[PDB]
């Protein structure tokens, strides 16, 4: 079973936290920090604000993105895996090829 | 401390290419750290020392040092500011000697009329009702101004 | 990997803070101050306000700009380097010639 | 190397601080007060608000103005001297004669 | 000679503070209170909000008004006299008869 | 002299505070309270919002009204009497007959 | 740290060199750092003022110990 997001909501999963490759071949331990990179599992219908139609999201399924982990970011457990739910506004940028 | 600002006074001396001697209530590491590096590469040769002692004590003896060397005392308290002061306001001396516990000036360049004038105002100070302690410290300034100390 | 901004968002990098050239040949150390100059690494699609089309950004990639470091400015680490994320509105001026 | 302001931004320079002509013949030293008068070095294109066209600024380069030094006012140093950057809104009045 | 206010800005001067005519014959001493009444020296062009036209101010030059002395009220010296600068919104009422 | 309120401003006077006839035929002491009822002395032109026309005030002169004594309520002394100045929004209801 | 230097600000070349060191719970030893004699003697030469000190007691005792370690031996 899988999950269907509601308009302007994007479901993404978090990547590895403080991966041991910082500074070159140097191994970096965890300084109690958390990973800001994720992958887009699902895309909502779009934003329904200003009134004129429904505006489509700029993020396509399967994208790799950078986002700000704020209040708008929620945590759920699907098929015993951790996922994140946030709006389009939260995701700052896309990592490409 | 963070009272570093006075750069145009400092650079004026750098422009001159001569060493600078500093007398004040205190100098902190922020000013001293930059000063050390500036001196080390030869940009400016500058060393700083503390004033004689208690507020009234040090303030009282600052004018004679300045007048003796032909310089101007900066009155923070009165019509003067840290930056506000020209290079010409600085006093001049042939050379100075400094050690961990003592500061010495070989000869400041100042007019005799000014040296004597400092001494002349001292005469009221010399004939004083207090006598004990007042005269002893007072004379020491006097000897330093034109005489000698043994 | 690299970053693609999400419209009206500009990714820039901060320049040197209190470079030791103040007041002449005098070397001035860093004593509690920060640099407001930067370079534009990435340009977003444009503003999405008022529905009618999307308006393009006035700053090209590689420009040297002066900006207001306010709340609207976010910090992320890319390829283990510091970058700044802010809107077009936050960038005050462009240094040219 | 001069500076070109970005729309609705005006670059001005501050005049003498707490000039000693207050009260009468008496010369008043600066207790800790700052001057609100300035000269307009540069003028931006205008306000871009509400899409349609761009509205021109009401101040011409070289004007003498009175302004409110608030959060909006920013300070930068070019050609080794102090300048101020603020919007048209922050400038309260123009001194004429 | 005089100052020209910008649109939506009104220049007024403050009247007498805690006038000695309160309660009739009795003279009331000033106990830390300030006058809210003034005279309108100058009138700006008007409000420029929401594009369509510039709306004219409802206050005539030379009127006597009551106003709310808040943050929006600024103080300047003109020909060595005290003046106040505030928007139309800050002026509560007009004294007539 | 008398006062003329500016648009969307109503000048009213406060009625008796803690009138004695509370909880039955009982004279009640002024323990610590104020009166929310007043009379409308003057009427402003009306609200000036959204451009198209000026909407007239619903309350005619001489009405008896109920109002919320909040920040928006200001006090001035006219002809040695206490009056209140507030907007239409502040007055909650009208006492009739 | 106090003067013109910073934590990061320092190149590997800045770091000194030695053949080997010996360390235990209460003691640290360096077999032989590689430095020039002129620098070793120069440190010792500046010590001569330190040697001829008015205080004598305590000042000389600690001072000599540094001296013995710099070019001589400690018993």
């Amino acid at each position: 079973m899988n999950i269907r997001p509601l308009h302007d909501r994007v479901i993404v999963k978090r990547k590895e936290v403080e991966t041991k490759s910082a500074g070159g071949i140097v191994l970096t331990g965890s300084a109690a920090a958390k990973s800001t990179r994720g992958e887009v599992l699902a895309v909502g219908n779009g934003r329904i604000l200003e009134n004129g139609e429904v505006k489509p999201l700029d993020v396509k399924v399967g994208d790799i993105v950078i986002f700000n982990d704020g209040y708008g970011v929620k945590s759920e457990k699907i098929d015993n895996e951790e996922v994140l739910i946030m709006s389009e506004s939260d995701i700052l940028a896309i990592v490409e090829a | 401390s963070n009272i570093r600002e006075m750069l145009p006074v400092l650079e004026a001396v750098a422009k001159a290419g001569k060493p600078l001697l500093i007398i004040a209530e205190d100098v902190e590491g922020e000013a001293l750290a930059t000063l050390v590096v500036n001196t080390m590469r030869g940009i400016v040769k500058v060393a700083a020392v503390k004033a004689p002692g208690f507020g009234d004590r040090r303030k009282a003896m600052l004018q004679d040092i300045a007048t003796l060397t032909g310089g101007t005392v900066i009155s923070e308290e009165i019509g003067m500011e840290l930056e506000k002061a020209t290079l010409e306001d600085l006093g001049q001396a042939k050379r100075v000697v400094i050690n961990k516990d003592t500061t010495t000036i070989i000869d400041g360049v100042g007019e005799e009329a000014a040296i004597q004038g400092r001494v002349a105002q001292i005469r009221q100070q010399i004939e004083e009702a207090t006598s004990d302690y007042d005269r002893e410290k007072l004379q020491e300034r006097v000897a330093k101004l034109a005489g000698g100390v043994a």
